[PDB]
């Protein structure tokens, strides 16, 4: 078999193999091309992926998801302290480090968040293995910048757990970087500057390239800023619609809610290629039909300090890296949030109208650039 | 003035309707499991372990009447599409009785 790129991802994970001069970003066995990082123990099995998360309701103590917020950090980390109330599974302390209590084939078990991360990797490793018809061995894995040796070793310690051999570990921005051939470019040193927005993490990273070298100058971000807190507030504009519409409180009950966040979410999606999404739910709450509409203007207004609120890490990652704007040779989108129209016309405001590199799909980008370097080491 | 466009409406509720049959047949099963373990010899330990392994499975079929819920609220169809509409407010109606006796279960066991 060839080499794989895999990003690993905190909330999903997307696999790619290049192949006849092209990146192919391969579909797992429910047909989607990224795969959530979930893991879950039961009675009798272990579930990755889709089959994971989708059980969450039924086992959510034995439902372990996050495991790159606890890779490599120690029990004592600001992350991982902050982290567990959250999280319903339990987070014990192992001389230092943190664990993932679960109850597994009628025993108490305890996971390293590498042996977690293995897991999201073994079935990342069956998902190309599945469309190439191969065993794959090699793989080029991807980790954030802002990752310390110890975060880095672990997340190749989970490779090396998972039956693959970690040809290489790269950054995230790198990745992105090198999917776009923005060291392939002739001329001086490049400054790029990586947007990365996904659905809970915020990433700016700016890097120079120098005669093919990558360095990273600065990171900033947001660690808790995504898609969930743009869906949050089209709730909060529904909940208040319905309101005042029928003089209910649609809160009290948490189906309702989640019946008008699922559809919030996919009528976010849909204000990114279209400027208006309309929203039917029959017996909502109290026997009452809600038949709604929002415009892309409406959903930009709502998450207007959010959406504002990305530039403040883009002027900070300026800062550190001690350059101008107008320093900035290119710009690369990343996440999925980075299709929002608002989002990229604030970008391009903030830059003097310069071009943005999106034409890869933002959530396969990292994966995309993994894929090329997987081919470059075989 | 029926549609063909309607039509393809009135397919998908139809798909949606015999998934509510299948999901209704589990909760039956449930429920036929529930006057087992409640007029069985089990005693209390094994009674508590049986009714968790039931509220299990009663929170599965109730994430699998959500999910039939969330399919539902992709829906849209105009004023016009009377038959898909009646038959939409009536297949969630029908859903949310489920529900109800899905809660009544879940609620009083494990
Ligand atoms: N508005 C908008 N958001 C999108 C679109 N596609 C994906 N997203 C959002 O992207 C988020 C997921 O981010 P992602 O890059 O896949 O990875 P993550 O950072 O690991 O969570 C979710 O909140 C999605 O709603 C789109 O077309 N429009
Ligand atoms: N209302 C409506 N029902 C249809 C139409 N075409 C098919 N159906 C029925 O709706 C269901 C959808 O099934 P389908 O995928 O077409 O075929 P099947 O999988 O072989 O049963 C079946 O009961 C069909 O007989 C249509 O034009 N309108």
């Amino acid at each position: 078999g060839p080499a794989v790129g895999i990003d690993l991802g905190t909330t999903y994970s997307c696999v790619g193999v290049f192949q006849h001069g092209k990146v192919e970003i391969i579909a797992n066995d429910q047909g989607n091309r990224t795969t959530p990082s979930y893991v879950a123990f039961t009675d009798t099995e272990r579930l990755i992926g889709d089959a994971a998360k989708n059980q969450v309701a039924m086992n959510p103590t034995n439902t372990v998801f996050d495991a790159k917020r606890l890779i490599g950090r120690r029990f004592d980390d600001a992350v991982v302290q902050s982290d567990m109330k959250h999280w319903p599974f339990m987070v014990v302390n192992d001389a230092g480090r943190p664990k993932v209590q679960v109850e597994y084939k009628g025993e108490t078990k305890s996971f390293y968040p590498e042996e977690v991360s293995s897991m999201v990797l073994t079935k990342m490793k069956e998902i190309a293995e599945a469309y190439l018809g191969k065993t794959v061995t090699n793989a080029v894995v991807t980790v954030p910048a802002y990752f310390n040796d110890s975060q880095r070793q672990a997340t190749k310690d989970a490779g090396t757990i998972a039956g693959l051999n970690v040809l290489r570990i790269i950054n995230e921005p790198t990745a992105a970087a090198i999917a776009y051939g923005l060291d392939k470019k002739v001329g001086a040193e490049r400054n790029v500057l990586i947007f990365d927005l996904g659905g809970g993490t915020f990433d700016v990273s700016i890097l120079t390239i120098e005669d093919g070298i990558f360095e990273v100058k600065s990171t900033a971000g947001d660690t808790h800023l995504g898609g969930e807190d743009f869906d949050n507030r089209m709730v909060n504009h529904f909940i208040a619609e319905f309101k005042r519409k029928h003089k209910k409180d649609i809160s009290e009950n948490k189906r309702a809610v989640r019946r008008l966040r699922t559809a919030c979410e996919r009528a976010k999606r849909t204000l990114s290629s279209s400027t208006q999404a309309s929203i039917e739910i029959d017996s909502l709450y109290e026997g009452i039909d809600f038949y709604t509409s929002i415009t892309r203007a409406r959903f930009e207004e709502l998450n207007a300090d959010l959406f504002r609120g990305t530039l403040d890490p883009v002027e900070k990652a300026l800062r550190d890296a001690k350059l101008d704007k107008s320093q900035i040779h290119d710009i690369v989108l990343v996440g999925g949030s980075t299709r929002i129209p608002k989002i990229q016309k604030l970008l391009q405001d903030f830059f003097n109208g310069k071009e943005l590199n999106k034409s890869i799909n933002p959530d396969e980008a990292v994966a995309y650039g993994a894929a090329v370097q997987a081919a470059i080491l075989s | 003035s029926n549609s063909p466009q309607e039509e393809v409406e009135l397919k998908k509720l139809k798909h949606l309707e015999k998934s509510v049959e299948k999901i209704a047949d589990q909760l039956e099963e449930l429920n036929k499991e529930l006057t087992g373990i409640q007029q069985g010899f089990l005693p209390k330990d094994l009674q508590a372990e049986a009714l968790c392994k039931l509220d299990r499975r009663v929170k599965a079929t109730i994430e699998q009447f959500m999910k039939i819920l969330e399919e539902i609220d992709t829906l849209i169809l105009p004023e016009n599409f009377k038959d898909s509409r009646l038959k939409r407010k009536g297949l969630v109606k029908k859903v949310q009785a489920f529900l109800a006796e899905c809660d009544t279960v879940e609620q009083n066991i494990c």
